[PDB]
């Protein structure tokens, strides 16, 4: 279950 | 007992070529069960473990989206960084990411972490409290701050505590009969014709799983832990690994030296 | 930053010349991930190989496991070649039976 990533690094 | 489900997705820069090759992978206790691979004719999250076939397309779709999305993130992102590191658009890079939750046999979560790295050397990582940010250098602290604005620590920590543990609890159930197999190691010793009029006892352990294994050479209860140059626990092939120990010993007196193998899967530790 | 490829070579079982075995060539600590591997035998590039478990440990080091279908013969001698940016020219590891 891979989670999403909004906050661009 | 306790467990860990972690994901290690990476991105390699191919500026001139046309697109980075973001590749994701997933583990449950050192065991790989899903891998993505943005260079394949058809990007698809294929099952590694056997126990992941029994899910369905309902779950195999819901995933490949998260996939392509982060693909964007690893792309968009990776680029901003050559700006930060004032590096001309050409030098291959590697943005990495790892995450997951560790659950105690009891049931509750024990610890969770998230980490990013750009070309190896650390760039930033969430602290234990799941609220703080350990930015690495000046160009990375830039991000620590920005993330505290939107609340990176409350968003990620959210996924950690519930869902990561949630799905974990699902995986283990689905693949219980396979995942908990503890293959015990096989005893083996060896002596070599070394030119010094010496011998070399090689304590060989094969086909074992898990890999966390203790192995030493003895001499009357006290352990010859200094002269025993051994290997780095390496993957045999099928799934069970192996390890070996070395102690250079002259003839005749050899019979006195011994080996010992400790491992989670034996009823009584082994002395050879 | 670059970390140099640690090469380990070994069989899948104790060798008794004859029996169809699986000769591996495990790598570790190379980085960046772009590495060239070559399986050998007396210099004739072994045609059939493998590429499995391309992942990374927490140390941000990418690795692999390559293996051919070698067959032990006391007179011959195997090896494993590998290229990786973090070094001038390719290193070569000729396999030692009891390791
Ligand atoms: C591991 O597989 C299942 C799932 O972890 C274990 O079953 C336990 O949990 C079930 C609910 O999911 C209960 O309904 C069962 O009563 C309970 N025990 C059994 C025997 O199903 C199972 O024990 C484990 N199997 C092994 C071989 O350890
Ligand atoms: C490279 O850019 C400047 C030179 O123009 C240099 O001083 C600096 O240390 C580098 N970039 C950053 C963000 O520090």
């Amino acid at each position: 279950q891979l989670s999403p990533f909004p906050f661009d690094l | 007992g306790p467990h860990s489900m972690r994901y290690f997705e990476t991105a390699v820069s191919r500026p001139g070529l046309g697109e980075p090759r973001y590749i994701s992978v997933g583990y449950v206790d050192n065991k790989e069960f899903v891998r993505f691979d943005s260079d394949a004719e058809n990007p698809r999250y294929e099952p590694q473990a056997p126990w992941m076939e029994q899910e369905g397309p309902e779950y195999w779709e819901r995933i490949t989206q998260i996939a392509k999305g982060q693909e964007q993130w690893f792309r968009v992102n990776l680029r901003t960084l050559l700006g930060y590191y004032n590096q001309s658009a050409g030098g291959t890079h590697t943005l990495q990411w790892m995450y997951g939750c560790d659950v105690g046999s009891d049931g509750r979560l024990l610890r969770g972490y998230e980490q990013f790295a750009y070309d190896g050397c650390d760039y930033i990582a969430l602290n234990e409290d799941l609220k703080t940010w350990t930015a690495a250098d000046m160009a990375a602290q830039i991000t620590r701050r920005k993330w505290e604005q939107a609340g990176a620590a409350e968003y990620y920590r959210a996924y950690l505590e519930g869902e990561c543990v949630e799905w974990l609890h699902r995986y283990l159930k689905n693949g219980n009969a396979t995942l908990l197999r503890t293959d015990s190691p096989k005893a083996h010793v060896t002596h070599h014709p070394r030119s010094k009029g010496e011998v070399t006892l090689r304590c060989w352990a094969l086909g074992f799983y898990p890999a966390d294994i203790t192995l030493t050479w003895q001499l009357n209860g006290e352990e010859l832990t200094q002269d025993m140059e051994l290997v780095e626990t390496r993957p045999a092939g099928d799934g069970t690994f192996q390890k070996w120990a070395s102690v250079v010993v002259p003839l005749g007196k050899e019979q006195n030296y011994t080996c010992r193998v400790y491992h989670e899967g034996l009823p009584e530790p082994l002395t050879l | 930053i670059q970390k140099t490829p640690q090469i380990q070579v070994y069989s899948r079982h104790p060798p008794e010349n004859g029996k169809p075995n699986i000769l591996n060539c495990y790598v570790t600590q190379f980085h960046p991930p772009h590495i060239e591997i070559q399986m050998l035998k007396n210099g004739k590039k072994i045609p059939k190989v493998e590429m499995s478990d391309m992942s990374f440990s927490k140390d941000w080091s990418f690795y692999i496991l390559a293996h051919t279908e070698f067959t032990p013969t006391e007179t011959d001698t195997y090896a494993c070649r590998v290229k990786h940016d973090s070094m001038a020219e390719p290193k070569t590891v000729y396999w030692d039976r009891d390791m």
